[PDB]
């Protein structure tokens, strides 16, 4: 997606830290569809 | 300020390293100066309410007087306490960081020049 | 998405009810009809005037209960900690307190209306 | 009142700030703040009567938005950091919003215009509280932070109490709010300097209380609330005189006396920061705080104005008002100058 | 004052209720022998994952398998 | 600034189980008495060690050992255990007191072949002390060095030089 | 900005008149606009043309006090040429008081204005010039 | 379904906007209810269902004593209703023009931070505990009961004193 | 998260312009004392559910309960200016400044 | 604070969740956790003026895990750039992108 930029580190992080920091529901699920956004949000507060 | 010193414990009046202290001499200046404001404090009080002063109260007086001083006795153990606190870490810190403060050497007047302004 | 539907559906069922009620039927519109009912014959002055109530400390203190209902409502899942004694006694302060209240509103005659 | 109620209100009062000191939370900092504002309303409208009832509005109506301030920064602040204490790396906006609302909940100007109204309206007592039972917890919330202050608008609301306050008490002839008026310029001295060696400010503070308590009782002696009332003093009790001129002299900061003590001081630790033009502003604007002193110890003192017929009674018959706290709050202020560094 | 109850106890019954179950809450707690067991079973009842410990070679007092005789057994619960 | 190192997808490829969540409830009390010790070196791995990508492997082993253990039971007692998880699905909450005959066939076939127990009320509750050939993870949440704090003024105080250095007071 | 009202002083008096000017009567605006909101706040008006007239009159009035000193401030800098000098400010403050005795109906308030004025500007300017901090920072 | 909070933060502000426009308490307490339901209905989509269902509770119980209240001395000939004037209708609409604008505003002087439309719906929850239990709120709450006993004490108080003060201030 | 935290910063602003701002009821200075009231809960409940800290929500409780109490005397001296006055109206407060 | 009682006493009655990483009722960890943990730990024993300074990348890495900015500009501006590739004709997403995958498990 973003080999046209100019500076752009694909995998970087935006801590100065090296341990895991676990992912939340934007950055993964942020790149998919509406409906897996809004069924990781709003999928056990609005029930089955 | 200092009450981010390390070792200050909260609320403690009179801490054990203020037993190194010299305490006052009990004939101390300020503390009859207490002992007087106690008398007048009686006579005051005396005063307003339509009593005789310096005849109607004198265990009230004493009591004052005893109040004041035994008081201001402490808290100037205390004050002094902190005084030293003040020039013990003020000493120690010029120790730390000398070069802050660096062992100065003045010249004399011989060697230097000050203007002169004549009065005239 | 099942809840919103249902009270969707339960407000168009009202509108519609309302439309139909109002669209309907045949009307005769004039003033003596369309002002205020008081039994007969006219009012001598406004409903728009100043009401004295005579419960306004018991509404008050109905605000405050409420308030001490949503401090109790939490039980059913504070009884499932450890402890089950700070709660024990906390929730005995809470009802004790409230209770001592009342009855000190009762024996100053704020639950007695303002005659 | 009956005992119940007096003990729940004053225990109530005295945890309002107690709460305020010894809680870490912001949030309990606000329970405490509003115990005291709950609880005081109480005896503000114990008579009854419509100069109560709009004083108890008044301060209530100016006191909760001030709360409502103080609880948006608190929230802003656990919403940036998630914790209930003002660090360091806040926001400015933040830190000012809340120093805004404690000077609205103090009397600071220009936050000011509620204070002699309340004090007016209300009688000697309880006055006594809300000028110095009430200032104590919102200085503490700035005693604990006072290095994330704003040194700008500190000093400018300190600098805008001092002018206000001269000024206003400069034409008082109720002594409800000559006494508030004192307390905002004194308020002034202390805001100006708590970036700055925040112990004067409780030094001043203290001061301050020292000096009030004693007036508002001098006041209740004969419920005194104008100056033609207390200047009928000569015949009702004529051994109140000196202690009221020594601690007027005091409140007007002159050297012998201890009120003196606090201002010089402050001036002293402001131009070791080089505040030196606005401390000089503050010093003199003291004396245009100073003048109505002078003026009300002539009126009841040095030149005894005239009486009344019915004031013979009040010699026949006795008192028992003056509680022995008065003499020891009287002399400890007036006669503590040689002891002030056992004070600073 | 037994005559002060036996009047209460029909003119106003519903308080002396209200103040003898109150009284009765706070009493038979003390007096129970199933009090503790309420504790018990709310630190019993595993929420939260137990976590296994590494060994030392120095935890004789712990099982190295679900199914051994170690542990605080739960056999009071059953068989209550 | 740094990046992060993510495995590759080949790194993820696992024998996975595909199945449901009934018929996993159903075996889960056995599940717990067999296949313990990879289970729990894999939660050691997971929780000493805050990262996912260095536990893989112990990943992969419990899901071969839970293919394993599904694979003794498609050998003997499937049938039984299907009648089980069938009766068991039909709950909204599923629940195992309204399917309870049928624990005891299940319980009795691989009690007779495969001799496994079942656990009692409280026994997979509790921590188990698992060992392995790993080292403790040094300094995990990559700690940075710690500043060293201000210096102990060391000293027993003494009196004020002069007393008070107030303006003119002596002592 | 607050560029806009520290430009004042990237070149010295004497040197744009026009800019220093119209700043300073900027600033005379604003401060008159805060009067002006203080007096209708507090002691409104019977309508809100009169108090309209009053926002009006004060602000244009500040606004004629800034501007007079800007020019008089620059003027006596480039005539006798000074700028290190706050008597320029001196006259100034009391051109300022002079017009505030203008628009203010009255002498008094004019030679009282000027004289205080003047005062406050020249130091205003040795405050400028020596390095004085109002607002300083904590340091001790 | 992803500008939901989005929509109901906009409701509540509407709601507070004609509350403070100041109407007849009628309105302006039913404006409350309205701004308490939206506040209840955003607070469950972030995933707390206790505490607006509390809200919703206290805020009716309080606007019902406002509705007495306000029919026995807050009350006029003509309630002054929000269309009643001119000028209370034009900032009404002024208000939710410059909402509009100020929203369209801050979605182009930065690109993202304040105001994300493009990106909305992406950031409500925040890392959820995929796996969990006993997990929602009511825990936090009935910590007063337990780890939090001093809120409980000091709240209680609040309550207590209160009665009192109500009681004297009627007097 | 961010979008709906600025619009309670902005509601919570309104109402404290509403209170500042009086017209000549009462009553509804106090409604926006509740609105204010309500959108600090919405804001605090929203942080401690978003970073999920169960210890703090306890405060917004005690927000309430405390709020609640402040209602309830404004509420009473409500009460005392209708008795004195009769009209409820916030201009017949200007006898204290004689 | 002002009058540190409870110290004096030990007790704690507020001074136990005053910050996230704090004992949380059941033991589910509050995010930012560890960054508020680390933040402490490097702040402690200095106080103030110089863990303003010398804790900062720390601060800084709970101010992002807290506040989360950087990653919402991150893929802001991915986004913005798969959106103005999908308009010019270059880019198509895979099939695990538009809702046609193999669930994993
Ligand atoms: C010769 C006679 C001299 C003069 C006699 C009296 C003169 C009368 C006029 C005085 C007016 C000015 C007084 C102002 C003043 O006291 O200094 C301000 C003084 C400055 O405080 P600070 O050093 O900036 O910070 C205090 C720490 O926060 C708090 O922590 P800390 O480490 O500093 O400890 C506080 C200390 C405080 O105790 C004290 O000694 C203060 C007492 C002063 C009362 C006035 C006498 O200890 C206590 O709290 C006592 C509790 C004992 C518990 C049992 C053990 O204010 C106080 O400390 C008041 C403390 C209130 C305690 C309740
Ligand atoms: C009388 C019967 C009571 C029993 C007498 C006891 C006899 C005895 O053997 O002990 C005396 C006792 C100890 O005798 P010592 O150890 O052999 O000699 C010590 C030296 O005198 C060393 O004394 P010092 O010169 O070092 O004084 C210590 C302390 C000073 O401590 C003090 O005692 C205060 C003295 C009052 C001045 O601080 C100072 O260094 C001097 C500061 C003076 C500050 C005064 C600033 C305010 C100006 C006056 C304002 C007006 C008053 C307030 C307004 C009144 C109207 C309402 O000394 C005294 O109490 C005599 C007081 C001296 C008056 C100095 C006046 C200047
Ligand atoms: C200085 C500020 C003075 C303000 C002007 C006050 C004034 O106008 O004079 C009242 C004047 C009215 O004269 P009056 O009606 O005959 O006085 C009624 C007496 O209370 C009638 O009282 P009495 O005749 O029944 O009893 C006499 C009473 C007479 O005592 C007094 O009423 C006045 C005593 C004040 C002494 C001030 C000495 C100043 C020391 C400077 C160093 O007691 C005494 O014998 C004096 C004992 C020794 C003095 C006791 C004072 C203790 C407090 C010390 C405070 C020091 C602050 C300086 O006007
Ligand atoms: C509502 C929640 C708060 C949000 C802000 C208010 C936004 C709506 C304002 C509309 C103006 C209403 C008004 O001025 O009063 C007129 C009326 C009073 O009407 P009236 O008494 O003058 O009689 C009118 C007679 N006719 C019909 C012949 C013209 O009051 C209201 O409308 C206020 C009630 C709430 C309105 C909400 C409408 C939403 C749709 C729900 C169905
Ligand atoms: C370095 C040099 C500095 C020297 C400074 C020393 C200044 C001393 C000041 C003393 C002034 C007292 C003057 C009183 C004289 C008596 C006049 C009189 O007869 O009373 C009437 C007077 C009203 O007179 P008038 O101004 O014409 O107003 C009415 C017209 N509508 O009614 C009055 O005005 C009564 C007097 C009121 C006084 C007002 C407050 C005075 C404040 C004094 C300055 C304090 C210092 C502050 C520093 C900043
Ligand atoms: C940011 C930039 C800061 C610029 C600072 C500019 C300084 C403004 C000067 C203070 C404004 C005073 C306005 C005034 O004149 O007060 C009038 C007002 C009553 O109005 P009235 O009597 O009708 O007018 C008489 C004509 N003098 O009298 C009053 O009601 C008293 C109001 C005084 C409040 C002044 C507080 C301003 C300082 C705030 C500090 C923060
Ligand atoms: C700030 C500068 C205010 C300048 C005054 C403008 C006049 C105005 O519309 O607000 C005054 C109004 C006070 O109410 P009132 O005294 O009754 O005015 C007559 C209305 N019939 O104010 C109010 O009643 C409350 C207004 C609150 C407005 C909130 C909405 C802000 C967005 C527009």
């Amino acid at each position: 997606i973003m080999k046209d930029v100019p500076n752009w580190k694909v995998g970087e992080s935006v801590f100065h830290t090296t341990r895991w920091v676990p992912p939340l529901i934007g950055e993964m699920y942020g790149l998919r569809t509406k409906e897996e956004m809004s069924n990781a949000n709003f999928g056990f507060t609005w029930y089955t | 300020m200092m009450n981010g010193r390390p070792g200050h414990e909260p609320l403690k009046f009179l801490p054990d390293e203020a037993r190194s202290l010299p305490p006052p001499k009990l004939n101390d200046p300020r503390l009859v100066y207490m002992g007087l404001l106690g008398y007048c404090t009686g006579l005051m009080d005396n005063m307003l309410r339509m009593r005789p002063v310096m005849r109607a109260g004198l265990h009230r007086q004493l009591l004052f007087v005893t109040s004041f001083v035994f008081a201001g006795y402490f808290y100037l153990k205390r004050q002094n306490y902190l005084y030293a606190v003040k020039d013990h870490d003020m000493f120690g810190y010029i120790k730390l960081h000398p070069e802050d403060f660096p062992e100065k050497e003045k010249k004399t007047y011989a060697e230097i020049l000050e203007p002169f302004h004549p009065v005239r | 998405m099942n809840l919103y539907t249902v009270i969707f559906i339960n407000i168009l069922l009202s509108l519609t009810l309302i439309l139909v009620a109002f669209w309907l039927p045949q009307m005769n519109l004039y003033s003596e009809k369309a002002n205020p009912y008081e039994c007969g014959f006219d009012p001598t002055s406004s409903a728009r005037l100043p009401f004295s109530m005579k419960f306004f400390l018991v509404a008050i203190t109905f605000l405050l209960f409420d308030l001490e209902i949503a401090l109790l409502l939490p039980l059913p899942w504070a009884i499932q900690t450890i402890k089950t004694s700070t709660m024990m006694i906390m929730a005995f302060i809470l009802v004790t307190i409230l209770s001592l209240g009342l009855a000190y509103e009762w024996t100053q005659k704020g639950l007695e209306w303002t005659e | 009142m009956n005992p119940i109620t007096l003990a729940i209100i004053y225990f109530t009062i005295f945890l309002g700030p107690v709460i305020t000191m010894s809680s870490t939370n912001l949030m309990l900092m606000w329970v405490g703040l509003e115990f005291s504002l709950l609880a005081i309303i109480p005896m503000l409208i114990n008579k009854k009567n419509p100069r109560s009832t709009e004083a108890a509005t008044k301060y209530f109506v100016t006191q909760a938005t001030a709360s409502m301030i103080i609880l948006l920064a608190i929230v802003l602040n656990y919403k940036q950091l998630g914790t209930w204490m003002f660090q360091q790396q806040t926001n400015g906006l933040i830190l000012n919003m809340t120093l805004m609302a404690l000077s609205m909940k103090l009397g600071l100007a220009p936050f000011h215009f509620w204070l002699p109204e309340v004090t007016q309206g209300i009688p000697l007592h309880m006055g006594l509280i809300l000028l110095t039972w009430q200032k104590i917890a919102p200085l503490s919330i700035l005693i604990q932070i006072y290095p994330l202050l704003n040194s700008t608008i500190i000093l400018m609301l300190a600098i805008t109490s001092i002018f206000m306050g001269a000024w206003g008490g400069l034409n008082q002839t109720q002594m409800r709010k000559i006494m508030a008026y004192s307390s905002i310029a004194h308020m002034g001295w202390m805001l100006a300097i708590l970036p700055y060696n925040p112990s004067l400010t409780l030094l001043n503070l203290m001061i301050y209380i020292i000096l009030t308590a004693p007036m508002f009782m001098a006041l209740m002696l004969n419920n005194s609330m104008t100056i033609n009332s207390i200047s009928l003093l000569w015949n009702k009790t004529p051994a109140m005189l000196t202690m009221i001129s020594l601690m007027l002299l005091s409140l007007g900061g002159l050297p012998p006396l201890t009120g003196f003590l606090p201002k010089w001081i402050i001036i002293t630790e402001l131009m070791k920061n080089n505040c030196l033009i606005m401390a000089t502003l503050m010093a003199m604007m003291a004396l245009l705080n100073l003048f109505f002193y002078t003026r009300l110890i002539y009126s009841t003192s040095l030149t005894m104005f005239p009486t009344n017929n019915n004031s013979k009674m009040m010699t026949h018959q006795t008192k028992t008002k003056p509680n022995l706290m008065f003499s020891t709050l009287a002399i400890m202020s007036t006669m503590t100058l040689p002891l002030a560094p056992q004070l600073i | 004052i037994s005559a002060f109850l036996k009047n209460a106890w029909a003119k106003e019954p519903v308080l002396v209720v209200s103040f003898s179950v109150w009284g009765l809450a706070i009493i038979m707690p003390m007096i129970s022998p199933y009090t503790k067991y309420a504790s018990m079973i709310n630190k019993a009842t595993p929420y939260n994952y137990p976590v296994p410990v590494r060994d030392d070679g120095n935890m004789p007092d712990v099982p190295s398998h679900p199914q051994d005789p170690l542990g605080p057994s739960l056999d009071w619960l059953k068989n209550l | 600034p740094g990046i992060v190192e993510l495995p590759t997808l080949e790194e993820l490829k696992v024998e996975e189980v595909k199945v449901s969540s009934a018929v996993l409830k159903a075996a889960a009390h056995h599940y717990g008495a067999q296949c313990d010790k990879t289970n729990k070196e894999f939660m050691l791995c997971r929780w000493e060690e805050k990262d996912p990508r260095r536990c893989l492997k112990e990943g992969k082993l419990v899901n071969g050992c839970a293919l394993n253990f599904f694979r003794q039971i498609k050998s003997h007692c499937a049938e039984p255990f299907t009648e089980y998880w069938t009766c068991l699905d039909y709950s909204n909450m599923q629940l195992f007191r309204h399917c309870r005959q049928q624990q005891a066939k299940f319980d009795q076939c691989v009690l007779d072949k495969l001799g496994w127990v079942r656990p009692d009320l409280g026994q997979l509750s509790k921590v188990t002390k698992v060992k392995t050939d790993r080292p403790l993870p040094e300094n995990p949440y990559h700690s940075r060095a710690r500043p060293e704090p201000n210096p102990v003024i060391e000293g027993d105080l003494k009196p004020a030089k002069h007393g008070t250095r107030f303006f003119f007071w002596t002592v | 900005v607050k560029r806009f009202f520290e430009s004042y002083h990237e070149v010295p008096d004497g040197t744009q008149c026009h800019r220093k000017t119209y700043i300073t009567t900027a600033l005379g605006g604003i401060c008159g606009i805060i009067g002006s909101a203080y007096s209708v706040s507090l002691n409104p008006a019977d309508s809100t043309l009169e108090a309209v007239a009053r926002v009006g009159r004060y602000t244009f009035t500040a606004a004629a006090i800034g501007a007079m000193f800007g020019l008089t401030t620059c003027v006596s800098a480039q005539v006798r040429e000074k700028p290190d000098d706050p008597l320029n400010y001196f006259i100034g403050g009391c051109a300022g008081g002079l017009t505030l005795g203008a628009r203010t109906h009255s002498y008094g308030t004019a030679a009282m204005g000027c004289v205080y004025m003047g005062t406050a500007a020249a130091l205003f300017k040795i405050g400028k010039l020596e390095g004085w901090e109002l607002f300083p920072t904590p340091k001790v | 379904m992803n500008n939901y909070i989005f929509v109901l933060s906009s409701l509540f502000l509407v709601g507070c906007l004609g509350l403070a426009l100041k109407p007849s308490p009628i309105y302006g307490g039913l404006g409350l209810i309205v701004s308490g339901f939206v506040g209840c209905l955003m607070v469950l989509g972030f995933g707390g269902s206790f505490l607006g269902l509390m809200v919703f509770l206290i805020y009716l119980g309080g606007m019902l004593v406002v509705f007495g209240y306000t029919t026995a001395m807050a009350t006029e000939e003509y309630p002054e209703t929000w269309g009643s004037n001119w000028l209370i209708l034009g900032f009404l609409v002024l208000g939710v023009i410059m909402e509009v604008f100020l929203i369209c505003v801050l979605n182009y002087y930065d690109e993202v931070g304040v105001i994300n439309l493009d990106g909305l719906g992406d950031w409500l929850m925040y890392e959820v505990d995929d796996v969990g239990v006993m997990l929602e709120g009511g825990i936090g709450v009935a910590a007063m009961y337990s780890c939090a006993t001093w809120m409980m004490v000091v709240a209680g108080w609040s309550l207590f004193a209160g009665i009192f003060i109500i009681i004297e201030i009627t007097r | 998260m961010p979008s709906t935290f600025f619009n309670l910063t902005m509601a919570f602003s309104l109402s404290l312009l509403g209170t500042l701002m009086f017209r000549s009821h009462l009553m509804s200075t106090l409604l926006c004392l509740e609105g204010m009231v309500l959108s600090l809960f919405i804001m605090t409940s929203v942080t401690s559910l978003n970073s999920n800290s169960m210890s703090s929500m306890p405060i917004p409780i005690t927000i309430l309960v405390f709020a609640a109490c402040e209602a309830a005397v404004g509420l009473a001296l409500l009460v005392k200016v209708s008795n004195t006055y009769g009209t409820d109206y916030v201009q017949n407060l200007n006898l204290l400044q004689c | 604070p002002f009058l540190d009682i409870q110290k004096k006493l030990g007790i704690s009655l507020d001074r136990h969740f005053m910050f996230l990483s704090a004992e949380q009722p059941y033991k589910n960890a509050a995010r930012c956790h560890a960054f508020e943990k680390e933040w402490i730990e490097c702040a402690h024993g200095i106080g103030g003026t110089r863990a303003k300074k010398e804790c900062k990348i720390e601060f800084d890495d709970f101010e992002e895990c807290l506040l989360r900015y950087k990653t919402m500009r991150r893929m802001h501006d991915i986004k913005k750039q798969r959106e103005k590739l999908m308009k010019e004709g270059k880019y198509t997403p895979p099939p695990h992108h538009s809702g046609r995958e193999e669930p994993r498990p």
